[PDB]
RNA sequence: GGCCGCAAGGUUAAAACUCAAAUGAAUUGACGGGGGCCCGCACAAGCGGUGGAGCAUGUGGUUUAAUUCGAUGCAACGCGA
RNA sequence: CUUACCACUUUGUGAUUCAUGACUGGGGUGAAGUCGUAACAAGGUAACCGUAGGGGAACCUGCGGUUGGAUCACCUCC
RNA sequence: AGGAGGUAAAAUUCU
Protein backbone atom coordinates (compact mmCIF):
# COMPACT_ATOMS: atom_id res chain seq x y z
CA UNK A 1 0.00 0.00 0.00
CA UNK A 2 0.99 3.54 0.47
CA UNK A 3 3.40 2.69 3.76
CA UNK A 4 5.83 1.01 1.73
CA UNK A 5 6.23 3.17 -0.98
CA UNK A 6 6.41 6.51 1.40
CA UNK A 7 9.66 5.20 2.79
CA UNK A 8 10.40 4.29 -0.25
CA UNK A 9 9.81 7.16 -1.68
CA UNK A 10 11.58 9.00 0.76
CA UNK A 11 15.10 6.90 0.95
CA UNK A 12 15.62 7.49 -2.85
CA UNK A 13 15.14 11.40 -2.22
CA UNK A 14 17.42 11.93 0.71
CA UNK A 15 19.71 10.16 -1.19
CA UNK A 16 19.72 12.08 -3.65
CA UNK A 17 20.81 14.98 -1.99
CA UNK A 18 23.90 13.09 -0.60
CA UNK A 19 25.31 12.73 -4.45
CA UNK A 20 24.80 16.47 -4.56
CA UNK A 21 27.08 17.12 -1.82
CA UNK A 22 29.22 14.45 -2.80
CA UNK A 23 29.61 15.94 -6.91
CA UNK A 24 30.42 19.12 -5.42
CA UNK A 25 33.02 17.99 -3.07
CA UNK A 26 35.18 16.93 -6.26
CA UNK A 27 35.44 21.16 -6.94
CA UNK A 28 38.14 23.47 -6.38
CA UNK A 29 37.29 26.44 -4.13
CA UNK A 30 39.50 28.84 -2.69
CA UNK A 31 39.42 26.96 1.00
CA UNK A 32 41.41 24.01 1.53
CA UNK A 33 38.56 21.00 1.76
CA UNK A 34 40.72 17.74 1.80
CA UNK A 35 37.69 16.31 0.57
CA UNK A 36 38.79 17.23 -2.83
CA UNK A 37 41.86 14.59 -2.25
CA UNK A 38 40.04 12.21 -0.51
CA UNK A 39 38.14 10.91 -3.88
CA UNK A 40 41.08 10.94 -5.57
CA UNK A 41 41.85 7.51 -8.40
CA UNK A 42 45.83 6.63 -7.10
CA UNK A 43 48.11 3.76 -8.20
CA UNK A 44 50.58 2.32 -5.77
CA UNK A 45 53.07 -0.61 -6.03
CA UNK A 46 49.81 -3.42 -6.18
CA UNK A 47 46.96 -1.73 -6.55
CA UNK A 48 44.46 1.48 -7.16
CA UNK A 49 42.31 2.79 -3.95
CA UNK A 50 42.70 6.07 -3.62
CA UNK A 51 45.17 7.78 -0.88
CA UNK A 52 43.13 7.35 1.91
CA UNK A 53 44.57 4.11 2.34
CA UNK A 54 48.09 6.30 2.60
CA UNK A 55 48.59 9.88 3.74
CA UNK A 56 46.50 12.12 6.29
CA UNK A 57 45.03 14.67 3.92
CA UNK A 58 45.17 17.44 6.57
CA UNK A 59 45.93 21.47 6.53
CA UNK A 60 48.21 24.40 6.62
CA UNK A 61 45.96 27.55 6.20
CA UNK A 62 42.37 28.57 3.77
CA UNK A 63 45.34 28.56 0.92
CA UNK A 64 47.55 25.64 1.41
CA UNK A 65 47.42 22.02 2.31
CA UNK A 66 49.53 19.44 3.58
CA UNK A 67 49.86 15.84 3.19
CA UNK A 68 50.98 14.41 6.28
CA UNK A 69 52.28 10.28 4.84
CA UNK A 70 53.65 7.35 6.07
CA UNK A 71 56.61 5.77 3.91
CA UNK A 72 59.01 8.50 2.11
CA UNK A 73 59.52 6.28 -0.97
CA UNK A 74 56.35 7.24 -2.99
CA UNK A 75 56.32 10.87 -2.73
CA UNK A 76 56.81 11.01 -6.25
CA UNK A 77 54.28 8.19 -7.01
CA UNK A 78 51.51 9.99 -5.45
CA UNK A 79 52.87 13.57 -6.56
CA UNK A 80 52.36 12.75 -9.95
CA UNK A 81 49.03 10.71 -9.36
CA UNK A 82 47.39 14.23 -7.78
CA UNK A 83 49.83 16.57 -10.14
CA UNK A 84 47.95 14.62 -13.46
CA UNK A 85 44.05 14.43 -12.33
CA UNK A 86 41.87 16.72 -13.58
CA UNK A 87 42.69 19.27 -10.88
CA UNK A 88 45.38 21.42 -11.99
CA UNK A 89 47.65 20.78 -8.91
CA UNK A 90 51.34 21.48 -8.45
CA UNK A 91 52.50 20.47 -5.43
CA UNK A 92 55.98 21.21 -4.33
CA UNK A 93 58.32 18.69 -3.17
CA UNK A 94 59.93 20.91 -0.16
CA UNK A 95 59.73 17.71 1.01
CA UNK A 96 57.88 15.90 4.08
CA UNK A 97 54.62 17.23 3.52
CA UNK A 98 53.61 17.45 -0.03
CA UNK A 99 52.58 20.69 -0.06
CA UNK A 100 49.78 21.48 -2.29
CA UNK A 101 48.83 24.97 -2.70
CA UNK A 102 45.11 26.61 -3.18
CA UNK A 103 45.67 29.02 -6.04
CA UNK A 104 42.49 32.00 -5.55
CA UNK A 105 39.27 32.56 -6.88
CA UNK A 106 40.41 34.11 -10.09
CA UNK A 107 37.13 35.72 -10.80
CA UNK A 108 36.34 33.75 -13.65
CA UNK A 109 36.03 31.34 -11.04
CA UNK A 110 33.89 33.25 -8.34
CA UNK A 111 31.50 33.39 -11.84
CA UNK A 112 31.41 30.43 -14.25
CA UNK A 113 32.44 27.62 -11.33
CA UNK A 114 29.92 28.77 -9.29
CA UNK A 115 27.00 28.30 -12.53
CA UNK A 116 28.01 24.71 -12.13
CA UNK A 117 27.55 24.28 -8.71
CA UNK A 118 23.77 25.82 -8.88
CA UNK A 119 23.33 23.90 -12.37
CA UNK A 120 24.41 20.43 -10.46
CA UNK A 121 22.44 21.37 -7.81
CA UNK A 122 19.47 22.37 -10.38
CA UNK A 123 19.83 18.42 -11.62
CA UNK A 124 19.78 17.14 -7.65
CA UNK A 125 16.37 18.95 -7.95
CA UNK A 126 15.11 17.56 -10.79
CA UNK A 127 16.23 13.79 -9.62
CA UNK A 128 14.15 14.56 -6.29
CA UNK A 129 11.05 16.05 -8.45
CA UNK A 130 11.04 13.00 -10.53
CA UNK A 131 11.13 10.38 -7.65
CA UNK A 132 8.03 12.31 -6.67
CA UNK A 133 6.43 12.16 -10.40
CA UNK A 134 6.73 8.24 -9.46
CA UNK A 135 5.90 7.84 -6.29
CA UNK A 136 2.15 9.33 -6.37
CA UNK A 137 2.20 7.46 -10.12
CA UNK A 138 2.24 4.68 -8.33
CA UNK A 139 -0.65 6.34 -5.26
CA UNK A 140 -2.57 7.44 -8.59
CA UNK A 141 -2.49 3.99 -10.00
CA UNK A 142 -3.59 1.88 -7.23
CA UNK A 143 -6.42 4.15 -6.52
CA UNK A 144 -8.19 3.47 -9.90
CA UNK A 145 -8.15 0.50 -8.71
CA UNK A 146 -10.20 0.37 -5.85
CA UNK A 147 -7.43 -0.18 -3.00
CA UNK A 148 -7.52 3.56 -1.56
CA UNK A 149 -9.97 5.98 -0.79
CA UNK A 150 -9.94 9.51 -2.99
CA UNK A 151 -9.27 11.11 0.76
CA UNK A 152 -6.25 7.97 1.21
CA UNK A 153 -4.79 9.43 -2.24
CA UNK A 154 -5.02 13.04 -1.43
CA UNK A 155 -3.81 12.93 2.12
CA UNK A 156 -0.81 10.90 0.16
CA UNK A 157 -0.26 13.32 -3.28
CA UNK A 158 0.74 15.52 -0.75
CA UNK A 159 2.77 14.14 1.82
CA UNK A 160 4.89 13.15 -1.04
CA UNK A 161 5.06 16.78 -1.32
CA UNK A 162 5.97 17.27 1.87
CA UNK A 163 8.85 15.17 1.03
CA UNK A 164 9.99 16.32 -2.11
CA UNK A 165 9.54 20.11 -0.43
CA UNK A 166 11.77 19.22 2.46
CA UNK A 167 14.58 17.12 0.48
CA UNK A 168 14.64 20.17 -2.30
CA UNK A 169 15.74 22.26 0.80
CA UNK A 170 18.43 20.08 2.09
CA UNK A 171 19.76 20.46 -1.58
CA UNK A 172 19.02 23.98 -1.54
CA UNK A 173 20.83 24.99 1.89
CA UNK A 174 23.71 22.41 1.41
CA UNK A 175 24.22 24.45 -2.04
CA UNK A 176 23.82 27.98 -0.33
CA UNK A 177 26.62 27.67 2.03
CA UNK A 178 28.75 25.94 -0.59
CA UNK A 179 28.42 29.12 -2.37
CA UNK A 180 29.68 31.20 0.39
CA UNK A 181 32.75 29.39 -0.52
CA UNK A 182 33.51 31.85 -3.00
CA UNK A 183 30.88 34.77 -2.50
CA UNK B 1 49.07 28.69 -69.93
CA UNK B 2 47.95 31.16 -72.07
CA UNK B 3 50.21 34.62 -71.95
CA UNK B 4 47.52 36.41 -73.01
CA UNK B 5 45.62 35.10 -69.49
CA UNK B 6 48.97 35.64 -67.28
CA UNK B 7 48.19 39.37 -68.40
CA UNK B 8 44.73 39.15 -67.56
CA UNK B 9 44.81 37.28 -64.14
CA UNK B 10 48.89 37.40 -63.13
CA UNK B 11 50.47 34.97 -60.86
CA UNK B 12 49.01 34.21 -57.36
CA UNK B 13 51.33 33.58 -54.18
CA UNK B 14 51.03 31.87 -51.37
CA UNK B 15 51.51 33.99 -48.24
CA UNK B 16 52.49 33.29 -44.32
CA UNK B 17 50.96 30.51 -43.10
CA UNK B 18 52.05 31.95 -39.51
CA UNK B 19 52.32 28.96 -36.90
CA UNK B 20 52.24 30.84 -34.28
CA UNK B 21 50.23 33.84 -33.44
CA UNK B 22 52.10 35.79 -31.00
CA UNK B 23 50.34 38.63 -32.29
CA UNK B 24 52.88 41.27 -32.87
CA UNK B 25 55.26 38.95 -34.62
CA UNK B 26 56.98 39.26 -31.23
CA UNK B 27 59.94 37.30 -30.51
CA UNK B 28 57.56 36.24 -27.26
CA UNK B 29 55.01 37.69 -25.11
CA UNK B 30 54.02 38.00 -21.59
CA UNK B 31 51.11 35.97 -20.15
CA UNK B 32 49.25 34.61 -17.17
CA UNK B 33 48.56 30.92 -16.12
CA UNK B 34 45.09 30.44 -16.54
CA UNK B 35 45.65 27.05 -15.36
CA UNK B 36 48.45 23.97 -15.11
CA UNK B 37 47.43 20.83 -17.37
CA UNK B 38 48.94 17.57 -17.87
CA UNK B 39 48.03 16.17 -20.94
CA UNK B 40 49.03 12.61 -23.16
CA UNK B 41 50.90 12.82 -25.90
CA UNK B 42 50.19 11.69 -29.57
CA UNK B 43 50.76 8.04 -31.24
CA UNK B 44 54.16 6.13 -30.58
CA UNK B 45 54.34 7.81 -27.43
CA UNK B 46 53.58 7.75 -23.58
CA UNK B 47 53.72 10.20 -21.35
CA UNK B 48 52.20 13.03 -18.54
CA UNK B 49 52.99 15.98 -20.30
CA UNK B 50 53.49 19.20 -18.49
CA UNK B 51 51.69 22.47 -19.45
CA UNK B 52 49.80 25.64 -18.90
CA UNK B 53 46.95 27.58 -20.32
CA UNK B 54 47.86 31.08 -20.32
CA UNK B 55 46.00 34.49 -21.22
CA UNK B 56 48.64 37.13 -22.44
CA UNK B 57 49.07 40.58 -22.79
CA UNK B 58 47.01 41.21 -26.55
CA UNK B 59 43.53 39.29 -25.57
CA UNK B 60 44.74 35.76 -26.80
CA UNK B 61 44.39 32.70 -24.44
CA UNK B 62 46.77 30.05 -25.65
CA UNK B 63 48.58 27.04 -24.74
CA UNK B 64 52.21 26.12 -23.90
CA UNK B 65 54.41 23.65 -22.49
CA UNK B 66 56.90 23.91 -20.14
CA UNK B 67 60.03 21.76 -20.40
CA UNK B 68 62.79 20.53 -18.43
CA UNK B 69 62.57 17.78 -15.88
CA UNK B 70 60.77 19.52 -12.74
CA UNK B 71 59.12 23.22 -13.13
CA UNK B 72 57.30 25.36 -10.70
CA UNK B 73 54.38 27.39 -11.29
CA UNK B 74 50.54 27.70 -10.69
CA UNK B 75 47.76 29.89 -11.15
CA UNK B 76 49.04 33.22 -9.62
CA UNK B 77 52.69 32.90 -12.32
CA UNK B 78 53.17 35.25 -15.33
CA UNK B 79 55.10 33.71 -17.54
CA UNK B 80 57.37 34.56 -20.80
CA UNK B 81 55.91 32.76 -23.82
CA UNK B 82 58.46 32.18 -27.10
CA UNK B 83 57.64 30.55 -30.54
CA UNK B 84 57.76 26.59 -29.97
CA UNK B 85 55.99 23.34 -31.11
CA UNK B 86 55.67 19.77 -29.06
CA UNK B 87 55.17 17.11 -32.02
CA UNK B 88 53.54 14.94 -29.71
CA UNK B 89 50.10 16.64 -27.95
CA UNK B 90 49.06 18.70 -31.48
CA UNK B 91 47.48 20.99 -29.57
CA UNK B 92 50.08 22.78 -28.69
CA UNK B 93 52.15 25.65 -30.80
CA UNK B 94 54.24 27.63 -28.06
CA UNK B 95 57.21 26.85 -25.09
CA UNK B 96 57.65 28.89 -22.08
CA UNK B 97 60.75 30.03 -20.82
CA UNK B 98 62.43 28.99 -17.98
CA UNK B 99 64.06 32.10 -16.02
CA UNK B 100 61.99 34.72 -17.29
CA UNK B 101 60.18 36.59 -14.90
CA UNK B 102 58.03 33.91 -12.65
CA UNK B 103 58.09 30.47 -13.78
CA UNK B 104 61.78 29.78 -12.17
CA UNK B 105 64.75 27.42 -14.20
CA UNK B 106 65.59 23.79 -13.90
CA UNK B 107 66.68 22.52 -10.72
CA UNK B 108 70.26 20.80 -10.95
CA UNK B 109 70.88 21.63 -14.96
CA UNK B 110 74.21 22.20 -15.99
CA UNK B 111 74.15 20.62 -19.71
CA UNK B 112 72.50 23.20 -22.11
CA UNK B 113 70.60 24.98 -19.37
CA UNK B 114 71.23 28.53 -21.45
CA UNK B 115 67.61 26.59 -22.37
CA UNK B 116 66.76 25.85 -19.02
CA UNK B 117 67.43 29.75 -18.00
CA UNK B 118 70.44 28.20 -14.46
CA UNK B 119 72.65 30.14 -13.73
CA UNK B 120 76.11 28.43 -13.73
CA UNK B 121 76.97 26.28 -10.30
CA UNK B 122 80.59 27.85 -9.45
CA UNK B 123 82.63 28.84 -12.40
C1' G C 1 26.96 36.99 -49.10
C1' G C 2 24.89 37.41 -54.14
C1' C C 3 21.93 35.21 -58.13
C1' C C 4 18.46 31.08 -59.50
C1' G C 5 14.51 27.52 -57.55
C1' C C 6 7.55 25.64 -55.35
C1' A C 7 10.80 22.73 -52.82
C1' A C 8 14.61 19.44 -53.02
C1' G C 9 18.69 22.05 -53.67
C1' G C 10 21.85 24.49 -57.60
C1' U C 11 25.77 28.17 -58.91
C1' U C 12 29.91 31.58 -57.28
C1' A C 13 33.24 30.44 -52.82
C1' A C 14 36.47 31.43 -48.23
C1' A C 15 38.37 31.11 -42.91
C1' A C 16 40.13 29.50 -38.24
C1' C C 17 41.80 24.57 -36.93
C1' U C 18 44.90 19.86 -37.69
C1' C C 19 48.60 16.45 -39.96
C1' A C 20 53.94 15.07 -42.53
C1' A C 21 52.08 13.05 -45.22
C1' A C 22 47.92 12.26 -48.92
C1' U C 23 48.31 10.65 -54.14
C1' G C 24 49.79 8.03 -59.03
C1' A C 25 51.97 3.80 -62.11
C1' A C 26 54.73 -0.40 -61.61
C1' U C 27 57.56 -4.35 -58.32
C1' U C 28 58.11 -8.63 -55.17
C1' G C 29 55.61 -11.71 -52.01
C1' A C 30 51.17 -12.97 -49.25
C1' C C 31 46.50 -13.70 -49.12
C1' G C 32 40.88 -14.41 -51.61
C1' G C 33 33.94 -17.12 -48.96
C1' G C 34 38.91 -16.07 -57.71
C1' G C 35 40.20 -19.69 -61.51
C1' G C 36 43.69 -23.91 -63.81
C1' C C 37 46.75 -28.04 -62.81
C1' C C 38 48.87 -31.76 -59.01
C1' C C 39 50.33 -34.33 -54.67
C1' G C 40 49.84 -36.60 -48.98
C1' C C 41 45.86 -42.24 -44.56
C1' A C 42 43.67 -35.39 -46.57
C1' C C 43 39.07 -37.26 -48.02
C1' A C 44 36.41 -41.13 -49.89
C1' A C 45 36.41 -47.20 -49.19
C1' G C 46 37.20 -50.35 -45.16
C1' C C 47 39.30 -52.33 -40.14
C1' G C 48 40.04 -51.56 -35.28
C1' G C 49 39.83 -47.23 -31.57
C1' U C 50 39.52 -42.50 -27.87
C1' G C 51 35.32 -39.58 -26.12
C1' G C 52 31.24 -43.42 -21.47
C1' A C 53 33.33 -47.11 -17.28
C1' G C 54 37.33 -48.46 -13.53
C1' C C 55 42.55 -47.98 -13.00
C1' A C 56 47.98 -46.18 -14.59
C1' U C 57 50.16 -41.64 -15.92
C1' G C 58 50.69 -36.60 -17.38
C1' U C 59 48.66 -31.65 -17.14
C1' G C 60 45.34 -27.30 -15.81
C1' G C 61 43.00 -25.54 -11.34
C1' U C 62 42.28 -25.82 -6.23
C1' U C 63 44.56 -26.91 -1.98
C1' U C 64 49.24 -26.62 0.94
C1' A C 65 54.11 -24.40 5.56
C1' A C 66 56.10 -27.00 0.49
C1' U C 67 53.12 -28.97 -2.89
C1' U C 68 61.03 -27.62 -6.85
C1' C C 69 61.99 -25.46 -11.93
C1' G C 70 60.86 -26.14 -17.27
C1' A C 71 57.45 -27.67 -21.68
C1' U C 72 51.23 -24.80 -23.55
C1' G C 73 47.22 -25.12 -30.93
C1' C C 74 49.02 -28.33 -34.84
C1' A C 75 54.84 -28.82 -33.18
C1' A C 76 52.94 -28.58 -24.50
C1' C C 77 49.84 -32.42 -21.52
C1' G C 78 53.31 -41.60 -20.25
C1' C C 79 56.97 -34.27 -22.80
C1' G C 80 62.83 -32.56 -19.93
C1' A C 81 62.05 -37.67 -16.06
C1' C D 1 22.33 95.00 -37.01
C1' U D 2 21.32 91.82 -41.10
C1' U D 3 22.03 88.45 -45.48
C1' A D 4 24.90 84.05 -47.85
C1' C D 5 28.50 80.20 -46.94
C1' C D 6 29.54 76.76 -43.25
C1' A D 7 32.29 73.56 -38.63
C1' C D 8 30.15 71.28 -33.94
C1' U D 9 25.43 69.30 -32.56
C1' U D 10 20.02 67.26 -33.11
C1' U D 11 15.61 64.03 -34.92
C1' G D 12 13.82 60.35 -37.99
C1' U D 13 15.01 55.89 -41.31
C1' G D 14 17.80 52.66 -44.22
C1' A D 15 22.74 50.53 -45.28
C1' U D 16 27.21 48.48 -43.96
C1' U D 17 30.78 46.45 -40.64
C1' C D 18 33.73 44.58 -36.28
C1' A D 19 33.44 42.52 -31.22
C1' U D 20 29.84 39.90 -28.11
C1' G D 21 25.41 35.73 -27.00
C1' A D 22 21.80 31.33 -23.73
C1' C D 23 21.78 27.54 -26.72
C1' U D 24 23.01 24.78 -30.86
C1' G D 25 25.19 22.45 -35.81
C1' G D 26 28.81 20.03 -37.80
C1' G D 27 34.41 19.87 -38.14
C1' G D 28 39.63 18.70 -35.81
C1' U D 29 42.40 16.13 -32.43
C1' G D 30 43.33 12.74 -28.26
C1' A D 31 47.24 3.99 -27.20
C1' A D 32 44.53 -0.09 -24.93
C1' G D 33 36.46 2.10 -23.99
C1' U D 34 30.95 0.32 -26.19
C1' C D 35 28.14 -1.62 -30.78
C1' G D 36 28.10 -4.09 -35.06
C1' U D 37 31.33 -5.24 -40.00
C1' A D 38 30.15 -0.95 -44.64
C1' A D 39 35.06 -1.17 -47.78
C1' C D 40 39.61 -3.60 -49.77
C1' A D 41 39.74 -10.85 -52.39
C1' A D 42 33.76 -12.33 -56.49
C1' G D 43 35.09 -8.49 -49.22
C1' G D 44 31.15 -13.36 -49.16
C1' U D 45 24.34 -8.92 -51.96
C1' A D 46 30.70 -6.24 -57.61
C1' A D 47 31.77 -1.35 -56.43
C1' C D 48 30.96 3.64 -57.25
C1' C D 49 28.45 8.63 -59.29
C1' G D 50 23.98 11.64 -59.43
C1' U D 51 18.87 11.26 -57.03
C1' A D 52 15.03 9.85 -53.78
C1' G D 53 12.79 7.19 -49.59
C1' G D 54 13.82 4.25 -45.38
C1' G D 55 17.01 3.08 -40.96
C1' G D 56 21.03 2.71 -33.85
C1' A D 57 25.38 3.04 -36.89
C1' A D 58 28.58 1.77 -40.76
C1' C D 59 24.44 1.51 -44.31
C1' C D 60 19.92 -0.49 -47.01
C1' U D 61 16.34 0.04 -51.37
C1' G D 62 14.46 1.87 -56.07
C1' C D 63 16.00 4.90 -61.12
C1' G D 64 19.40 5.81 -64.39
C1' G D 65 24.97 6.23 -65.43
C1' U D 66 30.56 4.43 -65.11
C1' U D 67 34.36 0.51 -65.24
C1' G D 68 37.52 2.66 -61.84
C1' G D 69 34.37 -5.71 -62.41
C1' A D 70 36.03 -11.24 -60.01
C1' U D 71 34.57 -15.91 -62.58
C1' C D 72 34.08 -20.26 -67.98
C1' A D 73 36.15 -25.67 -64.88
C1' C D 74 32.12 -29.98 -64.36
C1' C D 75 27.48 -31.27 -66.48
C1' U D 76 23.17 -32.35 -70.11
C1' C D 77 22.06 -30.83 -74.76
C1' C D 78 23.83 -30.20 -79.31
C1' A E 1 33.79 -30.20 -83.83
C1' G E 2 30.45 -24.04 -82.41
C1' G E 3 26.48 -22.41 -79.64
C1' A E 4 22.79 -23.41 -75.22
C1' G E 5 21.17 -24.00 -70.79
C1' G E 6 21.95 -25.55 -65.61
C1' U E 7 25.99 -26.45 -61.52
C1' A E 8 29.50 -22.59 -54.68
C1' A E 9 23.44 -19.81 -49.62
C1' A E 10 23.48 -17.38 -44.77
C1' A E 11 28.28 -17.61 -41.71
C1' U E 12 31.25 -11.93 -37.27
C1' U E 13 35.80 -11.06 -34.76
C1' C E 14 41.47 -10.51 -33.24
C1' U E 15 46.16 -3.89 -27.70
N1 LIG F 1 39.74 11.04 -36.19
C1 LIG F 1 38.99 11.52 -37.33
C2 LIG F 1 37.51 11.31 -37.10
O1 LIG F 1 37.36 10.07 -36.41
C3 LIG F 1 36.01 9.79 -36.11
O2 LIG F 1 35.95 8.67 -35.25
C4 LIG F 1 36.14 9.08 -33.91
C5 LIG F 1 35.71 7.95 -33.04
O3 LIG F 1 34.94 7.05 -33.82
C6 LIG F 1 37.01 7.32 -32.62
O4 LIG F 1 36.93 6.73 -31.33
C7 LIG F 1 37.67 5.51 -31.25
C8 LIG F 1 36.70 4.42 -31.66
O5 LIG F 1 36.17 4.64 -32.96
C9 LIG F 1 37.43 3.11 -31.66
N2 LIG F 1 36.56 2.09 -32.21
C10 LIG F 1 37.79 2.80 -30.22
C11 LIG F 1 38.72 3.86 -29.65
N3 LIG F 1 38.83 3.63 -28.23
C12 LIG F 1 38.24 5.29 -29.86
O6 LIG F 1 39.38 6.11 -29.66
C13 LIG F 1 39.08 7.44 -29.26
O7 LIG F 1 38.98 7.53 -27.85
C14 LIG F 1 40.18 7.19 -27.19
C15 LIG F 1 39.92 7.16 -25.70
O8 LIG F 1 38.51 7.28 -25.51
C16 LIG F 1 41.22 8.24 -27.51
O9 LIG F 1 42.44 7.85 -26.89
C17 LIG F 1 41.44 8.38 -28.99
O10 LIG F 1 42.05 9.65 -29.21
C18 LIG F 1 40.16 8.35 -29.81
N4 LIG F 1 40.50 7.89 -31.13
O11 LIG F 1 37.96 8.36 -32.60
C19 LIG F 1 37.61 9.29 -33.61
C20 LIG F 1 37.89 10.68 -33.10
O12 LIG F 1 39.11 10.66 -32.36
C21 LIG F 1 35.32 9.50 -37.42
N5 LIG F 1 36.04 8.47 -38.13
C22 LIG F 1 35.32 10.77 -38.24
O13 LIG F 1 34.51 11.73 -37.58
C23 LIG F 1 36.73 11.30 -38.42
O14 LIG F 1 37.40 10.47 -39.36
MG1 LIG G 1 51.19 -44.21 -47.12
MG1 LIG H 1 36.77 -42.29 -43.07
MG1 LIG I 1 35.80 -45.74 -26.40
MG1 LIG J 1 30.20 19.06 -31.16
MG1 LIG K 1 32.15 -7.69 -44.56
MG1 LIG L 1 29.99 -5.87 -51.60
MG1 LIG M 1 21.79 -0.16 -58.90
MG1 LIG N 1 35.66 -12.71 -42.05
MG1 LIG O 1 33.86 -6.15 -31.24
Amino acid sequence: MISDIRKDAEVRMDKCVEAFKTQISKIRTGRASPSLLDGIVVEYYGTPTPLRQLASVTVEDSRTLKINVFDRSMSPAVEKAIMASDLGLNPNSAGSDIRVPLPPLTEERRKDLTKIVRGEAEQARVAVRNVRRDANDKVKALLKDKEISEDDDRRSQDDVQKLTDAAIKKIEAALADKEAELM
Amino acid sequence: ATVNQLVRKPRARKVAKSNVPALEACPQKRGVCTRVYTTTPKKPNSALRKVCRVRLTNGFEVTSYIGGEGHNLQEHSVILIRGGRVKDLPGVRYHTVRGALDCSGVKDRKQARSKYGVKRPKA
